[PDB]
């Protein structure tokens, strides 16, 4: 899912 | 673990710094119009959201599905609370950007959406009859992101008990007597509640309006998490 | 009238103003169905409500508002105010909420109705998180007073003045009640903000509840009382 | 309007 990728930064 | 060790005063200096920018709208009409423009602003806040909610004390302690969880109940409201404190000095007026400010009748334009526009007013006419501070405000942002979802659950109270002594904090260095501080902590407080009713009526209407305009992958995927 | 009350007495007020338990009309002779279990919860609440139209006139500072004024309250909060009363007497009963002393029923009887579950989750998760903190029967009744006073106050002035001078005086008695309790003046604001926080979860649940009362009586699950119906119509809509 | 009149009961 896309929210989680963009939190793991 | 640091966040608990930050002081009233960093606690503040630490939710400022992390404070997103105040984006811009495309406009330059209808019913598709206007969500166009709606979701189109909430879609590029949203990511700005994110990395601000990663500078909040003691979010990045929690793990991924934790920190997934808590953005996917808490977006819109977050989302609205910004929206009535940017409205605030603009009585009966909605600045969803600094280009984009509307009145209740522009509300009108799509379906059920006045309703939801009368109750964000009248909460930015309440955040103005008590003259809601840039720092109360970004305290009251940061409990709606760990509450609303809620060694993690302990942490992330631990957390939340912080940020109620940076509010009592604020509001003696105010002047304010310790009834007053009680009282205006608990009046703070029992707004969000309104901001929960808010985010739940709208987000009704935002997973039935999904087919109106184009929702982009993010927001569907927000949308799908109160579903 | 109710600004000159002293905290005890309003405490004292609060708690002799406090709705007696109702029971179900439990029948054990047959099976649990949708309909059966929606039937008990519907005749329930709706019996519950007349009781607390009662509760309500009896809340100070309540009866000084206009007859719209309290009708509007009631229709904002009557299923929060329900929701809290469950969470405090399933308080003492984990992992069940206790509806009725004949009506106790835990997550697996919750699934008999569709969508009901998730509610059932979040209403034990709640009465979890009250028996963790240890609420009080005094706290209780002033979070419940909140609830009435507070829910609707957005969506209206003179009195609306009046409402929140009555919630500052709750706040008091609140804080009040911790002191006398022995808390420190840190855990006495820190204890304040986790209750109210709560009423927020409550609020959550009360929205999705509503949600979901809609489509059942949308798809004609069981009859609804018109009192029922007219706070059902008030939410009710919108989408 | 049932709400109204048991208010006034
Ligand atoms: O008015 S509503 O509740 O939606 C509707 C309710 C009823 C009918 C139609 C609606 F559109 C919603 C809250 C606020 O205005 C809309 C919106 C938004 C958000 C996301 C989205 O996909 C669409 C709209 C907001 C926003 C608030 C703050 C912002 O910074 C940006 C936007
Ligand atoms: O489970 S639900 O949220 O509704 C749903 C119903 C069906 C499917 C999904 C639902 F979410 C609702 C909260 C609690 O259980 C139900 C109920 C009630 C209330 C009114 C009513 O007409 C019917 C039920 C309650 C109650 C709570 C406290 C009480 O003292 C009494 C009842």
């Amino acid at each position: 899912k896309i929210l989680h990728r963009l939190l793991q930064d | 673990s640091l966040a608990l060790s930050l002081t009233a005063d960093q606690m503040v200096s630490a939710l400022l710094d992390a404070e997103p920018p105040i984006l811009y709208s495309e406009y330059d009409f209808s019913e598709a119009s206007m969500m166009g423009l709606l979701t189109n602003l909430a879609d590029r806040e949203l990511v700005h959201m994110i990395n601000w909610a990663k500078r909040v004390p003691g979010f990045v302690d929690l793990t991924l599905h934790d920190q997934v969880h808590l953005l996917e109940c808490a977006w819109l409201e977050i989302l609205m609370i910004g929206l009535v404190w940017r409205s605030m000095e603009h009585p009966g007026k909605l600045l969803f950007a600094p280009n984009l400010l509307l009145d209740r009748n522009q509300g009108k334009c799509v379906e059920g959406m006045v309703e939801i526009f009368d109750m964000l007013l009248a909460t930015s006419s309440r955040f103005r009859m008590m003259n809601l501070q840039g720092e109360e405000f970004v305290c009251l942002k940061s409990i709606i992101l760990l509450n609303s979802g809620v060694e993690e659950k302990d942490h992330i109270h631990r957390v939340l008990d912080k940020i109620t002594d940076t509010l009592i904090h604020l509001m003696a260095k105010a002047g304010l007597t310790l009834q007053q501080q009680h009282q205006r902590l608990a009046q703070l407080l029992l707004i969000l509640s309104h901001i929960r009713h808010m985010s739940n009526k709208g987000m009704e209407h935002l997973y039935s309006m999904k087919n109106v305009v184009p929702l982009s992958d993010l927001l569907l995927e927000m949308l799908d998490a109160h579903r």
